[PDB]
C-alpha cells in the first residue's frame, strides 16, 4: 500500500531531532519504477547523521577488508595501530587455493601496531624496517601493498617516498594505498581508492610485453570476491561456455592474473560498485569493453550466460545453450523441492552496495518478493538499477539506521530478513528467520547453479526451522 | 553439479574432479605460482630454529598479534551500565568493527554508535559531530547514560571532549544534567584492556569525583567489584554466585551479563540489567573495592585508593584453587561473613577432580596466550594440577607482571621448563610451538592458523588447541563457560583432561596398529 | 628401552623397531594367524548390507549388549536413600562387578555388600547367609537401613526373601525395628532399569503399606519426584534448583546426588545426604507423584496410583524444550505456584541457543542408544533442533515404547528417514552405521568400538561419538553434566553443534587441500 | 611395633559379631619371616564372611575374565543372563594385537543373554544355535569358549555335551567350562577349572603333530596376561638373551601357541596362583620342567634372567649378561632420578594372588617400605612365599574386609596405597596417594627394564603430587 509506506516513513522520522529527520527523509523512498533516474525519490552516497548508529563501514574496510586483501600471493600491511588489521582479520570469506603463511597470506594480520612514539615521531621510518623483515620472513610474497589506518594521513608520513625508495631498492612491487577510515563516507570510497591504486601501481606493469598467447575468448571476472566460493562456482560456467577467464578480481585473486588482465578481450563486471571505476579505465587506456552480469538464481544466470555468448561467436553461443540445457534438469529440481516451501513469502532485504539489487531474481525463482531493500554506500547509479528490479510501492532505505530498520520490519512484518552480522540477532529475538547476505550465513556459494541449490536449501532451513514456532512460552 | 538430494556447501563440493581440474588451469594458466617444491622447502624452513631466531628479531612487524585496541575494552566496559549507549567519538569504521567482534564471540546483539567524523572533522575538528551526535543518540535510542570514548583520528587531531561534551549542554543539545562520561582511548596505547579501565576510571570519577564530601568508606556494608574485561558470562555469574551464598552485601560495577544473554521471546532489548548509576554514586560507601583483574585496572586502582580512599586488596585474579581461597578469605574478612559449609564442600569436589585426573595431566606440556591476569591465572592452575606451561605469551604485558609470572614459575618444579614472552605475537608463538613442541596450546580462535601448521608438517608435529580466552568464534556458545572461581577451576579441569583422552584416543583409533591402547576404561 | 627423561607408557612405547620387530615373529612364528589378505576381505564383508541381514537373522547370539542387570539398578536406588548400605543377596562376584562398574563411571566409593552365597547355599538354600549377613553388615558398617536385592544364583534357587529375613529378626540377628525392604531382581528378566523399578516399590510398600489408615492425600502439600536410574549428578541437581525456583515443595525419593559426590577434605564419608526414612512414610501425603522416568516406573506406577492413591500424570522424561514446558506447567497446576521469571528467561536463553545454532544442525543425521526414557527425550529433542535421528536402538525396549516413539517420530519432518530398534545389541548398530552412515552416533563408550571400526573402513566412513549416557568411562567427570530441562538442553546443543563443528575443522585443516573452508568465525 | 600390630587387630576386631570376628582372627597376622609353614600364621582360601564387603569377585571372573578372556583368536561366550558379560567387558587390559570383529575378539561381549523362558526351559539349545550364528558372522574365529554363569549348573544345562555335538558336527574347537560364580569362594577356583578346561579341550590337540621343531632355547611365558603391555616387555628380554618364547599364556595370546606350548623346554611362571595347575601337568605329562620367576623391577628381573639362563648353556649365559649390561645403566638413570623422591616411603598393598609380593622388590628398588600387604584369593603357598619376601613385624590381611582396611590405613598411615578399583575412591578422600596395582591405573607395562621406569615414573607422580597439600581449606 503505497499510502499506507509513506506514512510508515513519516512516523518512523518523528524521533528525530529537526536537523536529522530533513537529512533522512531524503535517504527513505516508496519505489516507483517508472522514474527514470532515482535521484528524484532518494539520495545516497551522503555522510551519516552521527550518533544514529549507521551499519557503514570505512574506507580501509572498503580497500583493505573488501578489494586489496582477497589478492592471495601479496601480503597486505594494515598500518597503524592495532585495531583495524585484527577486527578485520578473516572475517570475510574470500576464498582462495594456497599454502598460507608461505606462498599465500589472506588470512593472516600484518601490522605495523603503532604505538605513540610512531604517532609522534611519524611511521615511515618503521614502515621501512617492517617490509624488510617481511621479505626476510615471507620470501616467497609477490608484492606489497600499505593499507592506510586513520592516523596515516593525520599525522602526514609519507607512504609513497618509502613505496617508491623501497619498492627500487628491493625490485618488488609495493603499493602505498590512502584507504584511511576518514576519508569519505563508507566503504565506497575505499573502493575508488583502491581501484585508483591498482591502476597506479600494477596494472601497467605488463604494458610493454606482448608475450601473453592471447585468445579471442578471453575474459575476466570482475568484481567477484569469491565470498564462499561464488567466483569458482561462476568461473566453471564461463569455461565450460568455451571462454578463459585470465583473471578472477578480486577473490582467490594473484597479482600475475591483475598484471595479466589488459591483455583480457571482455571484462565481465559483477560487482558495479567496486570496480566499475577500473572498468571505465580500462576501457579507455586499453580499448577493453566491459558489462554487467548477474549469476544470482537461473533466472538471472541464463540470461548472462548468453548475453556474454552473444558478445562472442556462434561457437561460444552454441556451446552456451549446451550449459544451460545441461544445468536445467538441477535447477528445475531444486525449484521443485523449494520453491513449494517458500512461494508467497515475503523478505526485506539491507547490505552494502550491488547484492540488495542482484539477489531479487533468485528469490523469484523460488516465489518469494523483496518488499524491502537498501544499501550502505550505494550511489545513485545503484539505486537507478534498483528500481527497475523493485516491485512498485516496495520500500528504499539508504544508510539506514538501527532504529528505522527496526521499525521498519516491525511494521512491515517479513517473513525473513536477508542483512549482516550487526543485525542478526537482533531479528532472531524477534523471532523472524535471518540470513547473513555477506557471509553466507558461513554456507554457500550462492553464485551460479551450483550456487543457487545452496541458496534454496539455506532459505527453506531458516525461514521453516522449527526453532522459529517456540518463541512464546505455553504460559505466556 | 549438485544433486538436489545431497546438496554439498563448499566443502566439499569443490573437490568434485571438475572443479578441481579448473582449480589446476587457473593455477598453471595464469597464477604464475612458485613451484610446489620451492613451497614445500619454504615451509620446512619456516619450521626451523634458524627461522626462529630471524623470526624474534622483528623490531618493526607484528603477525598475527594476540591482542585488540583501546575502545573495544571501553565499549564493553560501558555495556555493563543500565540503560547506557557506547558513542565512539571518531570514525564509524571503528564501531563498525567493534561491534561485529563482539556480534560473533557473544552471538548477541551489540549497541554502539558514532558520530561520523569525517574528512570535514579532521580539517576542523569533530565538534559539530558531539553536539548533532549526543542529541540524535539521546533522541533516536533514549539510554539514561551515554559513555563517551575516542578512535585515533579523534586522539591524533586532538579533540577536548570535556569542551565539546560541555558546550553541548552549554548550547542546548542534551540536558545539564544528563550524564555523559567519557574517557581518552587512544588505539595505538597499550590494548582493549586499557580501554576498559580508562572508561571505567571516568565512569567512576563523573559519579564521584566532586561529590566525595557526604561519603564515607563503609557506610554502605557493601563491597565494591570491579570486573574488568570479561567476555565470560559464568564468571559475572560465578562472582556475583559465591557473594551471595556468602550473604556478602555487594556491587559489582560494570555488570554486563544480562545486556549480553537476553532470552529469544519475540522482543528485542536494546538494554537490560546493569550497574545503575545510583550504585556508582553509592560506590565510595563501601567497605572497600576488590579488583578481579589488577593488572588492567591500574589506573582504576590509583582512583578508588586516592578518592574513595579504599585500601584496595592485594589479590590475583580469582582463578585456580589457592587465588579462589585467597579471594574468599579475603572477602571474608573485609565482610565479616565466614565461608558458608556450602563454599567448602565445592572446594572439595574441585580438589577431589584433581585427585581423579592428576594421572593424565601430570606433566602435560602447554602453549597459551591471552590478557595478562587470564594467562597468569592460568599459570598458577596448571601448576596446580602438575602440568608444565612452557610457552606463556601474553602479547600486552608489562615488565613488571612478566617478572610477578617469573615468581610464580620459580616457586613449582613444574615451571621449571616455562618462558614468559611479551610483546611477542602468534607468529612468534607459531616457531615456538615447531621448535620446542607443546602437547597442547589454550588460546583463542586465532590458534586454530596455529595448529594447521604443526599438522602440515605431520600428524606427529600437531599442536591441538584448546580454545579458552577471546575471542572464540568457531565454535558457539562457549562464552557461557566459566574460568574464575571454583567452577571455572572444575570446567577447565575437565576440558584439559579430556582433551588428552580424545587425543589419545584419535592416535589409538588405528585398527592393529596402535588400537592395542584403545582402553574402554581411563 | 627408555630414555629415562622421556619415558613412554605402552602407546608409544612398543611402536619402537625392536618391539615392532619381536611382534611381527611372535605372529609369523607362533600365531598361525590368517593372512592379512583375508582379514580385509572378512572386514570389508562385515561392513555389508549382504553382513547386516544375516546380522539381524539372530536368535541365539548377542553380541556387544546396550543393558546390564536388573540388581545395579537396585543398588544404584538403594543409594539414594539415606544411611542405607545396598545388600545383594547371593553371589558375591555380582557385588565385586556392581561396585567397579559405578566406580569407573562416577569416580567415587560405592558401598554395597552381598552374603557371600558359595555352592552351599546353592544345596541348602541362603537363609544362613542373610540371618549373619544382616547381623555382620549392621554391626559392621552401621547402617540405618539396608536395602536387600538378589543375584540370579538366589532366584533360580527359590530363596524365601521375605521368610529369611523375618527369620533374621524373630532369632534376633538384628532388631525386629530395623529397616530391610527387599526386593527380588533376577537378572534373566529386564535389565537395569527394572531393578531400580522393583527396588524402589519395595522400599515404597516397606514404609507405606501398612500405614495408608492415617494418610490424606494432599496433607503436606509436597510432589513427590521419583527419578528412576539416573546417573547424571546435573540431572538430580536441575530438577531440585527448578522446583525451588518455583517455591515447589518436594520429596525427591532416592536422591544419591550427596554420596555419589563427597568432597576429598581428608575423610571417606561411606553415606551422605539422600531420602529421609521419613519422607518415605510421608510420601502418600503429597499432593502427587511425578516419574521423571516412566518406561522403566511401570511397578513404581502401579503401587502409587494403586496404594497411595495418586494421580501421577503422563509427563515424558523433562528432556528437550517441549517436555520441559509441560513439566512446569503440570507442576504448576498440582502445586498451584505460577512459573516465575526466572524459568521464563532460562527457557527463552535456550531457544536463544536453537536460533544461534540451527543452521549448523539442520538435516544432521544421528545414530543414538540409551534406556528407553533417554533415548526418546534425546529423540524428542532432535527433532527440535532439526536433527534427523535416523537409527534408535534400545536395548531394553519393549514394543510399547516403540509404538509411543514411532508416533513421536511421525510427528516431525524429522522423522521421516528414522527407524526405532528393540531388541537389537551394539553389532546390530554396527552394520547400520556402516550401510546407512550417519554423521554421528550419540552413545556411551562402548560406541568407541564402532567408531573405531568405521575409520577402518576409511576416514570418510568413520561415525564419530558423541558420549552421552550410562556408562561412560574414558572421560572424566561428564558424570557431572545435565541432559535434563532447559539446563540439560542447552548443554546437549552446546555439545552437537561444537561436535559438528569440531569435525569440519578436521575435515578442511589440510592446507591447499581443504583448508579453502577452514574459517575463522562460523 | 609387633605387639602394637596385634593390638590393632584385635581393636579393629571389637567390632564384629561373634561369629565373624572369630573368623576374621585367623586370617590377619603380624609377620614372621622365620616361620617355616605359613599356615600356622594366618589361614585362606576360605569362604568370605558374609555382609562384610569383601573385595572378592567369583570364579567366572577366574576363569572368562582372568585366563581365557585374554585368548586372541578365539570366542568365548559369557553364558547366562546379561550382566556379567557386560561388567566385564574391557575392564582388564589384557593387551593384544589383533583386528577386533575380525580376527580377535578380545574387547567383544558375545552372551547368550538368558532371558525368563531359557531359566525355566534350559539354554542348550539356544547355545547350539548360538553356536551356528557365531560360525556365520565370524567365520575367522579359532575356537569358541563356553563361560557358564551362575544359572548353568543350578538348572541342570549340559554345555559339555553341546560343545561335542556341535564340536563334531563343525569340526570346530568349542570349550565348555564350568565357572560358574557360585563355584569356589573366589576368582581362585576359576583359574583352576580353567586351566583343567585348557588340558581337557586344547592342549593335547597336537600330541601326535610332529610337524612343529622345537630348539634347546624354546620356552613359555606361564601366566602373564599382558597388563598394559606386560608380557611384551618380558618377552623381549627372553629373547635378547637368546631364549624363542613359543607361547604367552594368556596376555597377547593365541590357541595355536597354546596348542604348541607343549613342545616347549621350559615353562616360566610369573604368576604361580592361576597356573601352577597347568605347569605341574604338563611337568607330569610331557617332562617339562617349570621354574617361578619375577619382573618386577631391576633387583629381581636380574635374578631371574639369571636363574632361567642357568638352565640353558654357556651361550644363553653369556646372552644374559650382555643383556643385563645393557639395560644396567637405564634402571640407573631410573633410580637415580626417582629414588631421592620416594627414599623411605611407606607403602601398604592389596591385591590378587601374585603382586601383593612379587613388587615389592620394584618398590624396594626405589627405596620404598612394604608395611603391609594382602591378597584376596591366595593359598598358604603363596603366603608361605610372602612371608619370606615381607620384612618382620609388618602386618598381613587375608580377603580384608572393607572395614579393616580402612581401619588398618587409618592407623598406620601410608603414605602410599597399591590396591584396587574399589578401594581407590576411599582413600583418595582421605588424602592419601593411591595406585590401581592391577589396571595400573591405565599405564604401564611396569614388567621387566622398561616396566621398571613407568613404574618409578608412576609412583612418583602420585605420591609427589601437588594434589595431596590441598584437601584442607585454609580457613580449616
Ligand atoms: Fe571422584
Ligand atoms: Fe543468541
Ligand atoms: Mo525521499
Ligand atoms: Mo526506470
Ligand atoms: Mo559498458
Ligand atoms: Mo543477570
Ligand atoms: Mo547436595
Ligand atoms: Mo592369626
Ligand atoms: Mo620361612
Ligand atoms: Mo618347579
Ligand atoms: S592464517
Ligand atoms: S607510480
Ligand atoms: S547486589
Ligand atoms: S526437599
Ligand atoms: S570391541
Ligand atoms: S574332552
Amino acid at each position: 500500500s503505497r499510502e499506507e509506506v509513506e506514512s510508515l516513513i513519516q512516523e518512523v522520522l518523528e524521533v528525530y531531532p529537526e536537523k536529522a529527520r530533513k537529512d533522512r527523509n531524503k535517504h527513505l523512498a516508496v519505489n516507483d519504477p517508472a522514474v527514470t533516474q532515482s535521484k528524484k525519490c532518494i539520495i545516497s552516497n551522503k555522510k551519516s547523521q552521527p550518533g544514529l548508529m549507521t551499519i557503514r563501514g570505512c574506507a580501509y574496510a572498503g580497500s583493505k577488508g573488501v578489494v586489496w586483501g582477497p589478492i592471495k600471493d601479496m601480503i597486505h600491511i594494515s598500518h597503524g595501530p592495532v585495531g583495524c588489521g585484527q577486527y578485520s582479520r578473516a572475517g570475510r570469506r574470500n576464498y582462495y587455493i594456497g599454502t598460507t603463511g608461505v606462498n599465500a597470506f589472506v588470512t593472516m594480520n600484518f601490522t605495523s601496531d603503532f604505538q605513540e612514539k610512531d604517532i609522534v615521531f611519524g611511521g615511515d621510518k618503521k614502515l621501512a624496517k617492517l617490509i624488510d623483515e617481511v621479505e626476510t620472513l615471507f620470501p616467497l610474497n609477490k608484492g606489497i601493498s600499505v593499507q592506510s589506518e586513520c592516523p596515516i594521513g593525520l599525522i602526514g608520513d609519507d607512504i609513497e617516498s618509502v613505496s617508491k625508495v623501497k619498492g627500487a631498492e628491493l625490485s618488488k612491487t609495493i603499493v602505498p594505498v590512502r584507504c584511511e577510515g576518514f576519508r569519505g563516507v563508507s566503504q565506497s570510497l575505499g573502493h575508488h581508492i583502491a581501484n585508483d591504486a591498482v591502476r597506479d601501481w600494477v596494472l601497467g606493469k605488463r604494458d610493454e610485453d606482448t608475450t601473453f598467447a592471447s585468445t579471442p575468448y578471453d575474459v575476466a571476472i570482475i568484481g567477484d570476491y569469491n565470498i564462499g566460493g561464488d567466483a569458482w562456482s561462476s568461473r566453471i560456467l564461463l569455461e565450460e561456455m568455451g571462454l578463459r577467464c585470465v583473471a578472477q578480481w578480486s577473490g582467490d585473486g594473484s597479482i600475475s592474473e591483475i598484471e595479466l588482465t589488459p591483455k583480457v578481450k571482455l571484462n565481465l563486471v559483477h560487482c558495479y560498485r567496486s570496480m566499475n571505476y577500473i572498468s571505465r579505465h580500462m576501457e579507455e587506456k586499453y580499448g577493453i569493453p566491459w558489462m554487467e552480469y548477474n549469476f544470482f538464481g537461473p533466472t538471472k544466470t541464463i540470461e548472462s550466460l548468453r548475453a556474454i555468448a552473444a558478445k562472442f561467436d556462434e561457437s561460444i553461443q552454441k556451446k552456451c545453450e549446451e550449459v544451460i540445457a545441461k544445468y536445467k534438469p538441477e535447477w528445475e529440481a531444486v525449484v521443485a523441492k523449494y520453491r513449494p516451501r517458500l512461494e508467497g513469502k515475503r523478505v526485506m532485504l539491507y547490505i552494502g552496495g550491488l547484492r540488495p539489487r542482484h539477489v531479487i531474481g533468485a528469490y523469484e525463482d523460488l516465489g518469494m518478493e523483496v518488499v524491502g531493500t537498501g544499501y550502505e554506500f550505494a550511489h545513485n547509479d545503484d539505486y537507478d538499477r534498483t528500481m527497475k528490479e523493485m516491485g512498485d510501492s516496495t520500500l528504499l532505505y539508504d544508510d539506514v539506521t538501527g532504529y528505522e530498520f527496526e521499525e521498519f520490519v516491525k511494521r512491515i512484518k517479513p517473513d525473513l530478513i536477508g542483512s549482516g552480522i550487526k543485525e542478526k540477532f537482533i531479528f532472531q529475538k524477534m523471532g523472524i528467520p535471518f540470513r547473513e547476505m555477506h557471509s553466507w550465513d558461513y554456507s554457500g556459494p550462492y553464485h551460479g547453479f551450483d550456487g543457487f541449490a545452496i541458496f534454496a536449501r539455506d532459505m527453506d532451513m531458516t525461514l521453516n526451522n522449527p526453532c522459529w514456532k517456540k518463541l512464546q512460552a505455553p504460559w505466556e | 553439479s549438485q544433486q538436489v538430494d545431497k546438496i554439498k556447501a563448499s566443502y566439499p563440493l569443490f573437490l568434485d574432479q571438475d572443479y578441481k581440474d579448473m582449480l589446476a588451469k587457473k593455477r598453471d594458466g595464469f597464477e604464475e605460482k612458485y613451484p610446489q617444491d620451492k613451497i614445500d622447502e619454504v615451509f620446512q624452513w619456516t619450521t626451523t630454529k634458524e627461522y626462529q631466531e630471524l623470526n624474534f628479531q622483528r623490531e618493526a612487524l607484528t603477525v598475527n598479534p594476540a591482542k585488540a585496541c583501546q575502545p573495544l575494552g571501553a565499549v564493553l566496559c560501558a555495556l555493563g551500565f543500565e540503560k547506557t549507549m557506547p558513542y565512539v567519538h571518531g570514525s564509524q569504521g571503528c564501531v563498525a568493527y567493534f561491534r561485529s567482534y563482539f556480534n560473533r564471540h557473544f552471538r548477541e546483539p551489540v549497541s554502539c554508535v558514532s558520530d561520523s567524523m569525517t574528512e570535514d572533522a579532521a580539517v576542523f575538528g569533530g565538534q559539530q559531530n558531539m553536539k548533532d551526535g549526543l542529541q540524535n543518540c539521546k533522541a533516536t535510542y533514549k539510554p539514561d547514560m551515554i559513555a563517551v570514548s575516542t578512535t585515533c583520528m579523534a586522539e591524533v587531531i586532538g579533540d577536548d571532549l570535556n569542551a565539546f561534551i560541555n558546550n553541548s549542554k552549554k548550547e542546548g543539545f542534551i540536558p545539564d544534567e544528563f550524564p555523559v562520561p567519557f574517557a581518552h582511548t587512544p588505539s595505538f596505547v597499550g590494548s582493549h584492556v586499557t580501554g576498559w579501565d580508562n572508561m571505567f576510571e571516568g565512569i567512576a570519577r563523573y559519579f564521584t569525583l566532586k561529590s566525595m564530601d557526604d561519603k564515607v568508606v563503609g557506610s554502605n556494608k557493601k563491597i565494591n567489584i570491579v570486573p574488568g574485561f570479561e567476555t565470560y558470562l559464568g564468571n559475572f555469574r560465578v562472582i556475583k554466585r559465591m557473594l551471595s551464598e556468602m550473604g556478602v552485601g555487594y556491587s559489582l560495577l560494570s555488570d554486563p551479563e544480562e545486556v549480553l544473554d537476553t532470552p529469544a521471546d519475540g522482543q528485542f532489548r536494546m538494554y537490560a540489567g546493569g550497574t545503575t548509576q545510583e550504585e556508582m554514586k553509592d560506590a565510595p560507601n563501601a567497605l572497600n573495592t576488590v579488583l578481579l583483574q589488577p593488572w588492567h585496572l591500574e589506573k582504576t586502582k590509583k582512583f578508588v585508593e586516592g578518592t574513595w580512599k579504599h585500601e584496595v586488596p592485594k589479590l590475583n585474579i580469582p582463578m585456580g584453587l589457592d587465588w579462589t581461597d585467597e579471594f574468599l578469605m579475603k572477602v571474608s574478612e573485609i565482610s565479616g561473613q565466614p565461608i558458608p559449609a556450602s563454599l567448602t564442600k565445592e572446594r572439595g569436589r574441585l580438589v577431589d577432580m584433581m585427585t581423579d585426573s592428576h594421572t593424565w595431566l601430570h606433566g602435560k606440556r602447554f602453549a597459551l596466550w591471552g590478557d595478562p591476569d587470564f594467562v597468569m591465572g592460568l599459570v598458577k592452575f596448571l601448576l596446580e594440577l602438575g602440568c608444565e606451561p612452557v610457552h606463556i605469551l601474553c602479547h600486552n604485558g608489562n615488565k613488571r607482571w612478566k617478572k610477578a609470572v617469573d615468581a610464580i614459575l620459580a616457586a613449582s618444579p613444574y615451571g621449571k621448563n616455562a618462558t614468559v614472552y611479551i610483546g611477542k605475537d602468534l607468529w612468534h608463538l607459531r616457531s615456538l610451538v615447531f621448535t620446542d613442541k607443546p602437547d597442547f596450546m589454550i588460546g583463542n580462535s586465532y590458534g586454530k592458523f596455529i595448529q594447521r601448521d604443526t599438522l602440515h608438517k605431520g600428524k606427529e608435529f600437531e599442536v591441538p588447541l584448546i580454545r579458552i580466552g577471546f575471542p572464540i568464534f568457531d565454535r558457539h556458545h562457549l562464552h557461557r563457560s566459566t574460568t574464575l572461581g571454583y567452577e571455572g577451576a572444575m570446567q577447565i579441569l575437565t576440558t584439559l583432561v579430556n582433551s588428552i583422552l580424545e587425543r589419545l584416543d584419535e592416535e589409538t583409533r588405528g585398527m592393529q596398529a596402535t588400537d592395542y591402547n584403545h582402553d574402554l576404561v581411563r
